[PDB]
């Protein structure tokens, strides 16, 4: 059987001058909870004399 | 240097306005005039501002530059 | 053009000898809700709501917690990307 | 991997019966300005309080994909998170004649 | 000055709607729903399956199963609040069934 089919518009956003991250999980494994994502990172790319 | 009326982060993340200045080296659009501030189309230099929108930023079809942060209020809700 | 002019040592040193040198660092405020949880204003560890509220700023090497921007739940694609898909046993 | 943007997955173990299976989307907003980046990969990425990847090579949660934009001006939308969708229902049986 | 009333009461341009109710966060209705009767395991089951629509942080179903007797009054049988997408029911009676 074939069913159906779906057009799908991606989003357009290109977020300018911030820096995020985006999680695809799947979430039958945490059950009723929900996730708390927390990431290690460097920070900011500052401007140090040559 | 005086520090008064001075917020540090100072950068609001909104969900239906940029904060973005117009034309400014971070809003990157360099063209011919297109709408007012009221959204009514325009083709004179001297009054075309941007209504800082969605549709005033889709006149341009810069919405890959939008300030603001789309659909947050129904996350906040 | 006039006026009397004052000592300002007995009136600086009142705080500290420390704050004549260098200002103080700033406590957050006590709740307690957090039943004795202790805060401060260089680290945040969970995820906040987005609107009206400022994009931080990182400035070292740390664990942080951020805004939230989007957030769903959907149904996954069988398909894993390659050509070749494998449902079932 | 890169600076300017990164991808990173763990792959998902076969089903065995026939069920679906839910997906959280998450988007984050760490910070402001270019920042570098993660510190060792997907390790650096925790979810409750358990690593992506244990100190070693080994995997701790299977099926997370995560895509890592670091603030410039000039950068790319996240793939794979859709704004609408439209769907047309055909409802007709495929035969082996007849594609 | 007298002249900035009018400067004020020209408002603004507001995009969007003032109703607002094309998508609020009520869910919508889950995909694909069936219930299958086996007799496999020696006894009667009932196996119910659907797939998760597009709900806005976190989900969660509620099932009512109804007897529809031949009068045509519906009796109220079982309810059950569940966050897994398949539901099994054991030990029924004789009569219809509604989902
Ligand atoms: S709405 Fe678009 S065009 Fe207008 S200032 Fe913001 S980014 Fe620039």
């Amino acid at each position: 059987l074939w069913s159906s089919y779906t057009e799908i518009i991606d989003v357009k956003q290109c977020y300018p001058n911030t820096a995020l991250v985006g999680v695809q999980v799947d979430s039958e494994q945490f059950g009723s909870q929900q996730v708390s994502r927390n990431y290690h990172l460097r920070g900011r790319i500052l401007q140090v004399p040559s | 240097t005086e520090t008064d009326g001075a917020v540090f982060p100072g950068r609001i993340m909104l969900a239906n306005t940029c904060t973005w200045t117009y034309r400014g080296d971070e809003c990157g659009y360099s063209g011919p005039a297109v709408a007012d501030e009221y959204d009514q189309p325009t083709s004179d230099i001297t009054k075309d501002k941007c209504s800082k929108c969605l549709s005033g930023c889709k006149f341009r079809n810069n919405v890959g530059n939008f300030g603001g942060f789309l659909s947050i209020n129904k996350l906040s809700q | 053009m006039t006026g009397i002019l004052f000592s300002l040592g007995a009136s600086m040193v009142l705080g500290g000898v420390a704050q004549m040198l260098a200002p103080k660092a700033r406590t957050p405020r006590i709740q307690t809700t957090d039943n004795g949880k202790q805060n401060t204003y260089f680290s945040s560890l969970d995820n906040m709501v987005a609107q009206g509220n400022v994009l931080p700023v990182l400035y070292g090497e740390m664990r942080v917690g951020s805004r939230v921007v989007s957030q769903e739940i959907s149904t996954a694609d069988e398909g894993d990307g390659g050509q070749v898909v494998v449902i079932g046993r | 991997m890169g600076k300017g943007s990164s991808k990173g997955h763990t792959p998902r173990e076969a089903k065995d019966n026939l069920k679906s299976t839910q997906l959280l989307s998450v988007i984050d907003a760490i910070s402001e300005g270019p920042i570098e980046g993660p510190v060792d990969g997907l390790k650096s990425v925790l979810l409750n309080s358990t690593p992506v990847l244990d100190t070693e090579g080994n995997t701790n949660i299977s099926g997370v994909t995560v895509v890592f934009r670091a603030g410039e001006q000039e950068q790319t939308p996240p793939e794979g998170f859709e704004s609408s969708g439209s769907e047309t229902v055909l409802g007709t049986e495929v035969k082996y004649d007849t594609p | 000055v007298p002249e900035k009333e009018a400067i004020v009461d020209n408002g603004a341009h507001f995009d969007g709607e003032q109703s607002g109710t094309v998508n609020g966060v009520t869910p919508p209705a889950v995909q694909h729903l069936t219930a299958e009767v086996t007799a496999d395991s020696g006894e009667y089951q009932v196996l119910a399956r659907w797939d998760t629509p597009k709900v806005v942080k976190g989900v969660s179903f509620l099932l009512r199963l109804t007897v529809t007797a031949d009068d045509g009054s519906e009796r109220l049988v079982s309810t059950a609040r569940t966050t897994e997408t398949t539901y099994r029911f054991t030990q029924l009676a004789l009569g219809n069934y509604r989902l």
